[PDB]
RNA sequence: UAGCUAGUAGGUGGGGUAACGGCUCACCUAGGCGACGAUCCCUAGCUGGUCUGAGAGGAUGACCAGCCACACUGGAACUGAGACACGGUCCAGACUCCUACGGGAGGCAGCAGUGGGGAAUAUUGCACAAUGGGCGCAAGCCUGAUGCAGCCAUGCCGCGUGUAUGAAGAAGGCCUUCGGGUUGUAAAGUACUUUCAGCGGGGAGGAAGGGAGUAAAGUUAAUACCUUUGCUCAUUGACGUUACCCGCAGAAGAAGCACCGGCUAACUCCGUGCCAGCAGCCGCGGUAAUACGGAGGGUGCAAGCGUUAAUCGGAAUUACUGGG
């Protein structure tokens, strides 16, 4: 299920900084990025169509941390809603619950945040979910247990929170890690760099 | 003969019974006239947990159908005062 | 076009027949594999390919290619048969299964082991 | 085979004459009015008929006969001994 | 005693299964070798006549003539304590053989290599199955 | 496969069927089907549906459900409202078994299980606890249907096999222009955690009913009997050492499979040398192999991964949409 391997090698690989290996501490400039994916990093690949719209998959994928199977499962699931096709699959890679206790600056990684859902911590609606693969309907509250509250791995990765952009389509406590949920996101909000068009081309074969 | 009876429908260890209006010889599963209403064991108290149509019972009343044990339990919790 | 013709005529899908005659759409089938010899392949190849000729248990005489490097078949060792041409043996259309029955797997192999039925390396 | 519901064979068994024999004698009275019809007398067909008419009836209330058979009898026979008296 | 060499080599699974059906009794516990051929046949007693007879019956049409193949002392059987025998397993991995009953003894060859294996230590939670 | 049909086509009358009916008999005429495929051969249970496909279409219809047909083979009738009958009868044939040899018993295309076939498919398990069916007023009885339990990664889904930190950028392997790089925060070390397995304790829900007793209203001459409704008591679980919750201990028990010339994601070194060999197509190997074998590294999927077999799409290469 889970990767649980080289999480800095994937950054280097799609050049980009992936936000898999964030931490407590910043950007790191320690493994050489943009220049070394691997053995063969100075190679110019020919970088065709299909070339990049795998690319954009993978940077995708490795961003949300959903396997292939599963993202064809959301890419049917966002097919199938109004609006447009791409920004129906960004509000469900969104709606997981991981996605919403790593917006909320619960954890430092995404890995990090899905080992502190998985091991009975987080609570939506009085109701515990382990799973990550959740979808958060609109207009609900996430929080911690009274028995895994702060102890500490919460805390000073909630200072992560307080460099990061802290979104408007969810609002954070911070004096009881009571989250809220809110609106679905828009398209110029998330992140402002990444390209479904990609994914509907290659998905659309 | 006709009989308004359960059908057993739903997943192993999730049952999700059918009140149904068929004959006897015919299959808990099979051949029916009509459905009317529905009964879930598990339905503990949310927003539905069962409906039933007293219009059609009274109509095969008035026909001659055998009202099993369970459905004649749910006519006396759909109960006319309560 | 003409439309007519197809009223009277219906336009017939062609039955294209199957590129391994497996008797009604199997995997594998099981034969008596006799007559092991090596077999010099057409103008641009120039080499020496082992293959046997299995009588499976249907009837039917077939030629399997036997693929991996090393073997001890002798008129004998019932093997397992798999459906694909070779492309450089005109007349063979089947490949054998090692790993499978009789015919052991090939010596000292790491990669591609699920293939050509060689187990992991244990050491 | 081997079963304790084989009663229902043997008094089959016991209904097969009987019933049957029932059966035999209404068809011979029936033949008897035919003897009638191959005869010409029109007092013995009628004395024939009134014979035969209320042992078919009691065949036709005890099941045997489903009273349509045993009407199509006296419809037709009624029809042929007013045919020919 | 000698062996397994399958006369008439059709439908082995006769005696994959049946003879492993006699391999789990007192007088019989069969020996795969890792190779896929060579069985043998265990036996306490000497006349394995009994066994060869028991091959003509209803599930048994295999015949299997015997001669002379020397394997020599008894397969000594042994299923060490975990995290120990899995080396014991790595360093000499041609020289295996599966039991009746999924088992793995050494091999015996000769009484050198029982000594050597008794060099090697084999800590164990020792349980005979005979 | 171009002619087929003689109860054949129709009519009158008799009989027969729960019922129209050449369904069946006596008489009369020569009709009836057919190129908009009659008769003959092969194949096939049909359908709702499944898979694929934008749609139109194509294959399939295994599991759920309706109908039909069958119960070792053929034929026949009785009982019964309903059978021309799975666990009913008789006759004829084939195959096992007993015999005291005069004669009889049997039909797993039921649940289990076995021989053989095949590449391929399970346990000779628990109980009527719940539903339904049969009988009984009822209590109660049967139920290999069912509710489950055991096995199989056969398919889908989820979880884990640790997380954070950690440079001497250690040892070993591989490459080298022998400067160094790669494996590699990977491993060792340190700090936490134990999801899931192991063990020890609580513990729902599937449970409605039914039995005894009491009270009230009907019924009746009757405060007696019986029906119905409150109400009191003892209760009804195969699953079940249940789901779920708490506690103990220790990273402790848990990661493989394919590919690396292009199609299509990923590179070198060594060993042969048109030999061994790979391959789904272009194809490689003839002493400097990114294609064979081994080592290292990377990529992809993940308790699954490759190969084989089948259907559809791509294939507008069956063109009705949509070709010449």
């Amino acid at each position: 299920a889970r990767y649980l391997g080289p999480k800095l090698k994937l950054s280097r690989r799609e050049g980009t900084d992936l936000f898999l290996k964030s931490g407590v501490r910043a950007i790191d400039t320690k493994c050489k990025i943009e220049q070394a994916p691997g053995q063969h990093g100075a190679r110019k690949p020919r970088l065709s169509d299909y070339g990049v719209q795998l690319r954009e998959k993978q940077k995708v994928r490795r961003i949300y941390g959903v396997l292939e199977r599963q993202f064809r499962n959301y890419y049917k699931e966002a097919a199938r809603l109004k609006g447009n096709t791409g920004e129906n699959l960004l509000a469900l890679l969104e709606g997981r619950l991981d996605n919403v206790v790593y917006r909320m600056g619960f954890g430092a990684t995404r890995a990090e945040a899905r080992q502190l859902v998985s091991h009975k911590a987080i609570m939506v609606n009085g109701r515990v979910v382990n799973i990550a693969s959740y979808q958060v309907s609109p207009n609900d509250v996430v929080s911690i247990r009274e028995k895994a509250k702060k102890q500490s791995r919460v805390k000073a990765a909630l200072e992560l929170a307080e460099q990061r952009e802290k979104p408007t389509w969810l609002e954070v406590d911070a004096g009881k890690m009571e989250g809220t949920f809110k609106r679905k996101p828009e398209r110029s909000d998330l992140s402002a760099d990444i390209n479904e068009h990609l994914i509907v081309e290659l998905y659309s074969k | 003969m006709v009989t308004i009876r359960l059908a057993r429908h739903g997943a192993k260890k999730r049952p999700f019974y059918q009140v149904v209006v068929a004959d006897s010889r015919n299959a808990r599963n099979g051949r029916f006239i009509e459905r009317v209403g529905f009964f879930n064991p598990i339905a503990s108290e949310k927003e539905e947990g069962t409906r039933l149509d007293l219009d059609r019972i009274a109509h095969w009343v008035g026909q001659g159908a055998t009202i099993s044990d369970r459905v004649a339990a749910l006519i006396k919790e759909v109960n006319k005062a309560a | 076009a003409t439309v007519n013709q197809l009223v009277r005529k219906p336009r017939a899908r062609k039955v294209a027949k199957s590129n391994v005659p497996a008797l009604e759409a199997c995997p594998q089938k099981r034969g008596v594999c006799t007559r092991v010899y090596t077999t010099t392949p057409k103008k641009p190849n120039s080499a020496l390919r082992k293959v046997c000729r299995v009588r499976l248990t249907n009837g039917f005489e077939v030629t399997s290619y036997i693929g991996g490097e090393g073997h001890n078949l002798q008129e004998h060792s019932v093997i397992l048969i798999r459906g694909g041409r070779v492309k450089d043996l005109p007349g063979v259309r089947y490949h054998t299964v090692r790993g499978a029955l009789d015919c052991s797997g090939v010596k000292d192999r790491k990669q591609a082991r699920s293939k050509y039925g060689v187990k992991r390396p244990k050491a | 085979n081997i079963k304790s519901a084989k009663k229902r064979a043997i008094q089959s068994e016991k209904a097969r004459k009987h019933n049957a024999s029932r059966r035999s004698m209404m068809r011979t009275f029936i033949k008897k009015v035919y003897a009638a019809i191959e005869a010409g007398d029109k007092a013995a067909a009628q004395k024939a008929f009134n014979e035969m008419q209320p042992i078919v009836d009691r065949q036709a209330a005890k099941g045997l006969i489903h009273k349509n058979k045993a009407a199509r009898h006296k419809a037709n026979l009624t029809a042929q001994i007013n045919k020919l008296a | 005693f000698r062996r397994i060499r399958l006369k008439d080599p059709l439908k082995q699974k006769q005696l994959l299964k049946g003879l492993v059906q006699l391999s789990e009794e007192g007088a019989v516990q069969v020996f795969r070798p890792i190779s896929n051929n060579d069985l043998i046949v265990g036996a306490v007693g000497v006349l394995q006549f009994d066994v060869v007879v028991a091959r003509l019956k209803s599930e048994y049409n295999v015949e299997a003539v015997y001669e002379s193949v020397n394997v020599a002392t008894a397969r000594w059987v042994e299923c060490a304590d975990a995290k120990k025998f899995e080396e014991f397993k790595r360093k000499n991995e041609s020289q295996l053989a599966l039991d009746g009953g999924d088992n793995l003894a050494y091999i015996a060859t000769s009484m050198v290599n029982l000594r050597l294996a008794q060099e090697r230590y084999p800590d164990v939670q020792f349980h005979q199955t005979r």
